[PDB]
């Protein structure tokens, strides 16, 4: 019994022993076998998380070498620490709950198979992602659980849109890998290995221009992993795949891979302030956008993704204040909550006969559906950072933390971060009340027929529910502690401020969000419930507005257009224009046309005539009278024959 | 025949038919095609740019022009920006100071050494 | 376990072939010695921060600084420099 | 529901609703290679298992920083920042 | 091994000549002369001679045991094609369920696919002589060699006290080669 | 799950066709009835009881083939071709 | 032996009419026969091993055991045993992906295809640079006639290109092996890091050297030939010419280049990084753009060529490591591609059009599993050899020259784009109106493919698995004072 060890070896199998012998299985045996196989990693993992709690003394797994080049060593290595172990909590737990759920939410489907190979292969690939001791196995999974993405994406291969939707994915998350690659680079070159014990180990005395380079790259990577305001757009179009995908990639694993990345980076970040005060912007900026692209969307999904949209945003703001320990403990809150969000949105999807996604097209459902309702509930007022529930204790302290922030221009964060917590709760009311208060818009019989799911839906939303509820209280000490110890990342003390933004902070701004939340959740209920004209105007410059925010802030289109379409047309110049124009040119059609030529003069020479004893007696006096006349212009200087001789040529071939 | 790049190669055709191109996305999916998932019909000619407008091309946006979509986009990412700096100006101070730490900021404890005590060392 | 005996590019005639293949396979090797005593140097300093934890920078500093120095020039180089290029000239 | 699909293509994956009639005895063997697979796995790398801290001591530790600190004094090695 | 009949195969050649050609033999889809396809089709898989022969025999057999086995290779292949069914069992019987070798498969699984694993095991251990270990093992008989009373001390403490005259001293040769440099 | 049978789109039918003020009659609604004719439904009425009808069943009915349908037959034989409504 | 191989040889043919057995048979043993002498060759020694000389005015049609060396001189060290595995290991593959294709005047096809794999393998043995010219021309006539009788339509076009391009670029390396010839009075590559001729010198023959890489690589922008010859070539030659001849440029710069005009090299340098960062970047843009499969998957090799340049020309051991890994793992994944647009999707439906394919998923899912999994090997995905020479090479590059090769870095992507634009399309949708349904991939073609992926996976996963051949190689050749 070693734990690390099953703790890789079980996803692997639960990956592999469906596409080996799912003909000879079948779907019901391989939904039951990968379900165990992930509930058994998840069980272990939670010892294991408890016994480190214990001791804090992280297991190392060192295997076979893969490189063993000039001075260039990597090896397969892995070890779980305390950052590894909480994203693990969240990776296992998330992906057991989501494997149960799909049992029931897919068992129609008639590759189903496939579908749990699939889940099970991300879980695998994100496993060794965040296990691994050294940036390549970090890669190794970064890259793997970007293919699997794109299967997964388009696991309904016959819908156009979805294969779109996945190349979309796969091609913004490559633009981020070859940043990636490119920080790897210099990695190596300045560090001369990729192992996280020597580069903590000697990052403190390297020049700061090297630094910020590496941070750089490695940033852009995780910006386009995490879904930053630069390369988010992939986010949104994930929600072709199936719903217990979206619950997997949005949760715990796809979009966190990026703030992951930031945080095992951590160490070096200390060092490069220039680019953690990008990181805080970048974040600041994604928030806001993610928020107010909520407010105006109608398909429940995208509002839930850019939902996740905000929130990494949010995660981001608390890296730029270098509160890792902020943008871990929320990283891990939001995945249990973000998961029941995207389950019981999945839940309510099934109760329509049309199965619309549509919030425009649902509006009495709290009688029909009581227990989604209360999970949803549950999983927005942790969002919303209520009272007493988990996301309270990391959203709020994020928030005050740029207001405790040495730093003085972060003020400005502070406000950015309020609206956008409050811009939050405006769009979580709204689908709360599209969805279960409004008055039915749905026709009489998907009323009739609407009822609930089977167990195997509702038995994860549960389970979640409990962890929305409970999991932040109980945690709160691990992460926010006074002296904590747990994650032991080296913050330069100049820059450490937990204690400043506890003991600074006054009533106003440690209440108002708070306050403001509240408020602004009665408010919207109420003003939909009596004032709907307030909502429901015509404004033309209103309507304007609201179809910028809807369209993405007008991102989408503004990618499409200016960026691939553009590049599409410049391919075309090149592939056109100089590898079938110019190159052709300077190549068989040109050099084609000139022989054609050439060789026609020359043997035309002596075309037309009729006497061929007359001609070649011609020639050869002509021949003759030229050779003297030309060696005695050469005898006087031998440049101005050249013009001479290139004229003769040109009479003969032209 | 409608875009720059589509008429740039009408020298380029001898004999082939000048097609004026409509992105397949457009064309109305009620209608009935062959190919439904594609929106064409058998035999349809193919402008010269075809791979630029069939369905696997990207996605066109038809609510803003693609121009007044730049607007927009420029125009918010210009106020939030500016909007952001200038917050920075009318910013309240803070009440107290940043702390500090034993041994001229434990200089000794970050590495540092008595000849190099400002590369590392605290605030002390 | 082989030990060749050491061969300089400086002391040979570049007419016997066996003495200059000798004088290379020499240059290479020393190489790779120089590179396992990074690599033991590397070692020493991941043990010792993984020991040391948030106090490495005090009782590491003499290994990060000498891994640090050593790293550009424990490389290997090849011999090609060295047996075409006569240093005293 | 359901509907008809060809049934000679042959999946890896089993294809369309795949539910073999002998998939309890299947599922039989699959677990026991399961089984032996991690169990396999788990005992054969528990040998290049071990934990982080408390694995040298500190005599080497210290020793190892004198020698580098002597090897740097042969070589002339300022500290960084030193200067 | 020896297996020719210049005896059968003359026959064997009338028998074909009463057939129309494979092309259309089988264009049809009576039921007689399409079993005596089957038979005369299955007689492409009973082999008919083996090494003694070719070896030692003649090239007028040879030429005519070569054009007989190409229509009989033609006639089993496009009855399989068009019917559906190996001319085996004696009339076109449907089962496919194995009992199908191609004539590549032997070549390809008993020399290639075997050549290929003994190369991958030639590579595992032909890694085992690489020049990172023979320079560690240098380094530590370098090291051994000048400072012997390490030798003296336990197994346990060796090794940390070859690292440690490792970390100190600079135990290369290169500087030593660069004998012009001065 | 969920299917529908002739009968019930034509109750259905029949019942939003009941629903609506303009009609002349409710008695007289016929499955082969014409809403131009006997219903006396306008130019524009027809349309918004297409409207109902794709409202109803889920539907998206094409301009096409909205001012196809002039008789209740007409309507419930269009409503049974549509695999998902 | 010989003489009673060739009675084998006759009766063979007497008796079955199709050589095709006997060569497939010829070529398994030769596989064998390469292993065996990996088994006894010696890697604590960086002097070439199996040597043999041809044509001695003393032994013309023997081995020569003259005390004077005037014929043509063989042997081999690491770096050439890595690429005569690579050659003895795609070469029955190469007999066994046209098996039941080639139905007229076969055995001449056969013979073709054989003749070639067996002058690139001796090509790889050759130890001078006349003996290394003769056999790099000598495929060039049976390319020609191979391309011109058994190709595809636009083949006659495809037969003069890869004539005349190839002699073009050949003749210029003419020119400087001549004039190494004259001024040295040796042309071995034994001991020719022993000659050092003046700067001037190396420079103007560096130029003939380095022309002739330029069109064999080939790089930007003599490159326009290559994806004509791959899209109009037979299977066979589509193979070899991507997985072997391909190399030989690579092998050529690391034999006959670098060894020689070290100086030179140091000085052009940047010049040829210009020339690789230009084949990569315009080369995998201009694939975008292309109708026919075979043609994309050429332009393909191109730009991997372009970063396999980058790495080989980088003054790095890590740059020419990944540099003869990204090109032997190029050997493995792009034959199998060719094999699948070429091979299996064209010989089902004799044509090449991008338009007419879509949706194979439907009735062939493991054809689509392959085309899946070749195509995230051929973009770099980890734990494929591929990536693992993409890595090294880059690493290589960008120590050489900083921007250069952080701007090569891109490739990542923009391979990534042409690939799984391709695959999206060939995958995904609905099935094709335009073709029926046809058999899923054989045993056949499914043996030839799991080789090349077992292949590329096993020393993606232990890329060190080679470095007991190469560890010599990745110092012999960086000029480093
Ligand atoms: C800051 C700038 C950010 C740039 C991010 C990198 C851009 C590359 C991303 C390319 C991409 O994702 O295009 C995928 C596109 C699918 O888009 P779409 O059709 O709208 O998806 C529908 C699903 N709902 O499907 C396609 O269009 C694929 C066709 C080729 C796309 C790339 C064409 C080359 C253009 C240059 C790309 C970037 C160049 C390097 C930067
Ligand atoms: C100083 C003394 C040393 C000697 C150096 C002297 C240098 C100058 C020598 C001048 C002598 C005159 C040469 C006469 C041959 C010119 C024949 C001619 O006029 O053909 C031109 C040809 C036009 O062909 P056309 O079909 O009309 O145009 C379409 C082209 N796509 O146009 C073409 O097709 C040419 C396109 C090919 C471009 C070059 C191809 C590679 C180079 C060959
Ligand atoms: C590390 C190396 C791991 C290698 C994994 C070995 C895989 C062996 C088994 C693969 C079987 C997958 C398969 O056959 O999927 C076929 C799929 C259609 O299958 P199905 O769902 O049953 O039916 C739909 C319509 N008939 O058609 C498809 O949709 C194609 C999807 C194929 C999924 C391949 C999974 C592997 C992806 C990782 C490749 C990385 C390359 C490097
Ligand atoms: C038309 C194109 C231009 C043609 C010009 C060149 C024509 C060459 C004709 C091919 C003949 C070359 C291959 C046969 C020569 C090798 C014979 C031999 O015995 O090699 C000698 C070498 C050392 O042997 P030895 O010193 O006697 O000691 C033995 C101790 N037991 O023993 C060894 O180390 C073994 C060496 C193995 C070499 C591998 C050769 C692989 C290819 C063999 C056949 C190639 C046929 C190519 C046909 C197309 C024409 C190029
Ligand atoms: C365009 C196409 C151009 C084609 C070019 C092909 C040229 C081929 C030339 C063949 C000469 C090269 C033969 C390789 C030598 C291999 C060999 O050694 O064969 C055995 C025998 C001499 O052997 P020996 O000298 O005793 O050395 C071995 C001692 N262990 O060798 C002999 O006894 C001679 C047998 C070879 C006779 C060749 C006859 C020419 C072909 C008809
Ligand atoms: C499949 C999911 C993972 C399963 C892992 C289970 C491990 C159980 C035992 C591990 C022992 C071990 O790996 O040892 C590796 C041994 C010796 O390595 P070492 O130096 O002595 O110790 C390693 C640990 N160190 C260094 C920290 C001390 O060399 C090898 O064998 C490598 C042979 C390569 C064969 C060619 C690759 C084939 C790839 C096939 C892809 C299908």
């Amino acid at each position: 019994y070693n734990a690390i060890s099953l703790i890789i070896i079980l996803p692997c199998i639960s990956w592999l022993f469906p596409l080996f012998f799912g003909r000879q299985l079948g779907y019901v045996f391989v939904t039951r076998m990968t379900s165990t196989l992930i509930i058994i990693t998840t069980l272990i993992t939670y010892y294991y998380f408890y016994q480190l709690l214990g001791n804090n003394n992280p297991i190392n797994l060192e295997l076979f070498n893969y490189l063993n080049i000039d001075y260039l060593d990597i090896n397969y290595n892995f070890e779980i620490d305390a950052l590894t172990i909480t994203m693990l909590l969240a990776i296992t737990t998330i992906s057991s709950m989501v494997h149960i759920y799909s049992i029931g939410y897919m068992e129609t489907d008639p590759h189903q198979v496939r579908f749990f190979s699939l889940l099970s292969m991300f879980t695998f690939w994100m496993i060794i992602l965040v296990t691994g001791s050294n940036y390549f196995v970090l890669f190794v999974g970064w890259e793997f659980i970007g293919v699997t993405s794109y299967l997964l994406i388009s696991f309904w291969v016959t819908r156009l849109q979805a294969m779109k939707s996945a190349l979309s994915a796969v091609l913004m998350n490559r633009f981020g890998d070859a940043f990636f690659v490119l920080g790897l680079c210099v990695i190596a070159y300045v560090f001369g290995t990729l192992n996280y014990s020597t580069i903590f180990a000697t990052a403190y005395l390297i020049n700061t221009d090297l630094l910020v380079l590496i941070m750089l790259a490695l940033f852009i990577a995780a910006m386009a992993k995490s879904a930053q305001f630069g390369l988010h757009n992939w986010l949104t179009l994930a929600m072709e795949g199936p719903t217990p995908v979206s619950s997997l990639l949005h949760a715990a694993t796809l979009v966190t891979a990026g703030i992951y990345l930031l945080l095992r980076s951590a160490n070096i970040l200390e060092y490069t302030p220039t680019v953690l005060f990008i990181i805080l912007w970048i974040g600041a900026l994604t928030t806001l956008s993610a928020g107010l692209i909520a407010i105006c969307s109608n398909d429940l999904k995208r509002i839930i993704a850019l939902s996740t949209m905000s929130q990494l945003g949010m995660m981001t703001i608390a890296i730029g204040l270098s509160a890792y320990n902020l943008a871990l403990f929320h990283l891990l809150g939001h995945a249990f909550f973000k998961a029941l969000l995207f389950m019981s949105a999945g839940s309510i999807i099934h109760s329509i006969l049309n199965e619309s996604q549509d919030i425009r097209t649902y509006g009495g459902l709290l009688s029909y559906l009581p227990y989604t309702y209360i999970c949803i509930t549950i999983a927005s007022l942790s969002l919303m950072a209520m009272p007493g529930l988990t996301g309270y204790y990391t959203k709020d302290i994020i928030i005050e933390s740029t207001y405790g922030s040495y730093s003085i221009s972060n003020y400005v964060v502070y406000w950015i971060a309020y609206l956008s917590a409050v811009l939050t709760c405006v769009y979580s009311m709204k689908i709360l009340y599209l969805t279960f208060y409004s008055n039915p818009n749905n026709n009489t019989i998907t009323y009739y027929n609407a009822h609930e799911s089977n167990i195997y839906i509702t038995l994860p939303m549960f389970i979640l529910a409990i962890f929305a509820m409970f999991a932040g209280w109980i945690l709160k000490d691990i992460y926010l502690g006074v002296g904590t110890d747990f994650v032991g990342t080296h913050i330069l003390p100049n820059n450490f401020s937990y204690f400043d933004t506890e003991f600074s902070i006054t009533q106003f701004y440690k209440l108002l969000p708070l306050i403001s939340a509240i408020l602004v959740s009665i408010l919207i209920v109420v003003l939909n419930e009596f004032f709907a004209i307030v909502f429901n105007l015509n404004n033309k410059y209103i309507n304007t507005v609201y179809s910028i925010f809807n369209q993405k802030l007008v991102s989408d289109q503004i990618l499409n257009h200016f960026i691939i379409f553009k590049g599409l047309v410049t391919s075309g110049n090149i592939a056109h224009h100089v590898d079938k124009g110019s190159l052709y040119r300077l190549g068989p059609v040109g050099i084609n046309r000139l022989l054609n030529k050439a060789s026609y003069n020359v043997i035309n020479l002596s075309s037309n005539t009729r006497s061929s004893l007359s001609m070649n007696s011609m020639l050869i006096l002509i021949t003759i009278v030229s050779l003297l006349l030309l060696v005695l212009v050469m005898n006087v200087n031998f440049i101005i024959v050249i013009p001479v001789l290139i004229s003769i040529l040109y009479i003969l071939f032209s | 025949i409608r875009a720059s790049f589509d008429k740039a190669e009408e020298p380029m055709l001898g004999d082939y038919p000048d097609i004026d191109p409509f992105p397949a996305q457009l064309k109305n999916p009620y209608k009935k095609y062959d190919d439904q998932q594609d929106r064409r019909n058998l035999e349809e000619p193919l402008s010269v740019n075809d791979d630029l407008y069939d369905m696997w091309s990207p996605d066109r946006f038809t609510h803003f022009k693609n121009q007044d979509a730049l607007k927009y986009f420029i125009g918010f990412l210009t106020i939030f920006f500016g909007a952001s700096y200038v917050a920075t100006y009318f910013v309240p101070e803070k009440a107290a100071i940043p702390r500090e730490f034993p041994y001229e900021g434990l200089w000794k404890e970050s590495g540092g050494t008595e000849k190099s005590k400002a590369f590392f060392g605290q605030r002390s | 376990h082989q030990r060749p005996e050491l061969v300089s590019f400086d002391d040979i005639n570049y007419n016997d072939h066996k003495k200059v293949r000798e004088a290379q396979e020499s240059y290479t090797r020393e190489q790779f010695i120089r590179l396992e005593a990074l690599k033991t140097v590397r070692k020493a300093l991941e043990k010792c921060y993984e020991e040391s934890g948030p106090n490495h920078f005090e009782d590491c500093k003499n290994l990060a600084e000498q891994y640090l120095d050593m790293l550009p020039t424990h490389r290997l180089q090849g011999y090609l420099g060295y047996q075409r290029n006569d240093p005293s000239k | 529901g359901r509907y008809p699909f060809p049934k000679d293509v042959i999946s890896m994956t089993g294809g369309w609703w795949a539910n073999p009639s002998n998939w309890k005895l299947n599922g039989l063997f699959a677990t026991g290679i399961a089984v032996g697979l991690a169990l396999w796995v788990s005992t054969a790398t528990l040998p290049y298992t071990r934990r982080r801290e408390g694995i040298t001591s500190e005599s080497d530790i210290s020793k190892w920083n004198a020698a580098a600190g002597v090897w740097r004094e042969r070589h002339g090695k300022i500290s960084t920042g030193e200067a | 091994l020896r297996a020719y009949n210049e005896e059968k195969e003359l026959a064997l050649k009338q028998r074909l000549s009463q057939l129309p050609p494979p092309g259309k033999a089988f264009v049809t889809a009576k039921e007689a002369e399409l079993a005596e396809l089957a038979e005369i089709a299955a007689l492409y898989k009973t082999d008919r001679v083996g090494i003694l022969d070719i070896l030692l025999l003649g090239n007028k057999h040879a030429r005519l045991y070569r054009d007989n086995t190409a229509l009989l290779k033609d006639y089993y292949y496009n009855g399989r094609r068009i019917l559906d069914k190996i001319p085996v069992k004696v009339t076109w019987e449907i089962k496919r369920e194995g009992a199908e070798k191609e004539d590549w498969v032997n070549q390809m699984y008993f020399l290639y696919a075997p050549s290929l694993i003994l190369l991958l095991i030639v590579m595992v251990y032909k890694s085992r002589e690489d020049i990172t270990f023979w320079a560690k093992k240098e380094l530590d008989q370098r090291v051994l060699d000048k400072h012997p009373e390490i030798n003296d001390a336990p197994e346990n403490e060796r090794d940390a006290l070859i690292v440690e005259r490792i970390i100190a001293g600079d135990y290369d040769k290169l500087a030593s080669l660069q004998k012009k440099a001065t | 799950a969920h299917v529908l049978t002739k009968d019930m789109i034509q109750e259905r039918i029949v019942a939003l066709l009941e629903s609506f003020d303009k009609v002349n009659d409710a008695k007289n609604i016929t499955a082969t009835a014409n809403l131009t004719s006997d219903l006396g439904l306008d130019s524009l009425d027809v349309v918004e009881v297409v409207m109902a009808i794709e409202e109803e069943f889920g539907l998206e009915i094409p301009d096409h083939d909205a001012d196809e349908i002039k008789t209740v037959q007409q309507a419930i034989d269009y409503v049974s071709a549509q695999p998902a409504a | 032996i010989l003489l009673s191989s060739l009675y084998l040889f006759n009766r063979i043919l007497a008796w079955q009419g199709n050589v095709k057995h006997f060569y497939l048979f010829a070529s398994n043993l030769l596989l064998l026969f390469i292993v065996v002498l990996y088994i006894n060759f010696n890697t604590f020694s960086n002097s070439f091993q199996f040597n043999f000389e041809l044509f001695n005015s003393l032994n013309p049609f023997g081995l020569s055991n003259s005390d004077i060396s005037n014929g043509l001189l063989f042997g081999i060290d690491g770096l050439s045993l890595t690429f005569i595995l690579l050659t003895v290991l795609l070469i029955p593959l190469t007999l066994l992906g046209n098996w039941y294709n080639i139905n007229f005047n076969s055995n001449l096809y056969y013979t073709l295809v054989l003749a070639i794999g067996l002058v690139i393998l001796l090509n790889f043995w050759a130890l001078d640079y006349i003996s290394f010219y003769i056999l790099f021309e000598a495929t060039l006539p049976l390319l020609f006639i191979l391309i011109h009788i058994y190709g595809s339509s636009d083949s006659e076009r495809a037969s003069f290109y890869v004539l005349m391009f190839t002699l073009s670029g050949s003749l210029f390396m003419l020119l400087s092996i001549v004039v190494i010839s004259i001024v040295l009075n040796t042309t071995n590559f034994i001991n020719h890091n022993l000659f050092v001729l003046s700067l001037d010198l190396q420079t103007i023959i560096w130029l003939g050297l380095f022309i002739a890489i330029m069109v064999k690589t080939p790089l930007f922008p003599i490159h326009v030939w290559l994806p004509v010859v791959h899209s109009e070539s037979p299977l066979a030659g589509s193979m070899i010419l991507a997985g072997l001849i391909l190399k030989l440029a690579l092998y050529a710069i690391l034999r006959l280049l670098l060894p020689l005009l070290c100086e030179a090299q140091i000085l052009y340098t940047p010049m040829i990084y210009i020339i690789s960062l230009l084949t990569i970047i315009l080369t995998s843009l201009a694939t975008l753009r292309q109708i026919d499969l075979k043609v994309i998957i050429a332009y393909s090799s191109i730009s991997h060529m372009g970063i396999a340049i980058l790495g080989v020309c980088s003054n790095t051991s890590l740059g020419i490591y990944g540099s003869i890994v990204l090109g032997v793992a190029h050997g493995f994944v792009s034959p199998a591609l060719f094999l699948i647009v070429g091979g299996i999707l064209y010989d089902r439906y004799h044509i090449r059009i991008v338009n007419y394919y879509k949706g194979l998923t439907t009735y062939m899912p493991q054809l689509a599993t392959y085309i899946i999994i070749l195509s995230f090997a051929n973009i770099g995905t980890p734990l494929t050899g591929n990536f693992t020479g993409e890595f090294l090479s880059l690493q290589g590059g960008f120590i050489r020259n900083p921007i250069i090769g952080g701007i090569s870095c891109i490739s990542v992507l923009l391979a990534a784009i042409y690939q799984l634009k391709l695959t999206n399309k060939l995958t995904g949708g609905i099935s094709s109106i335009y073709m029926h349904r046809t058999n899923d991939v054989t045993i056949r073609e499914k043996f030839i493919m799991n080789i090349l992926i077992i292949s590329t996976l096993i020393i993606g996963i232990c890329p060190q698995i080679m470095y007991n051949l190469l560890y010599w190689t990745v110092n012999n050749y960086i000029y480093i004072i």
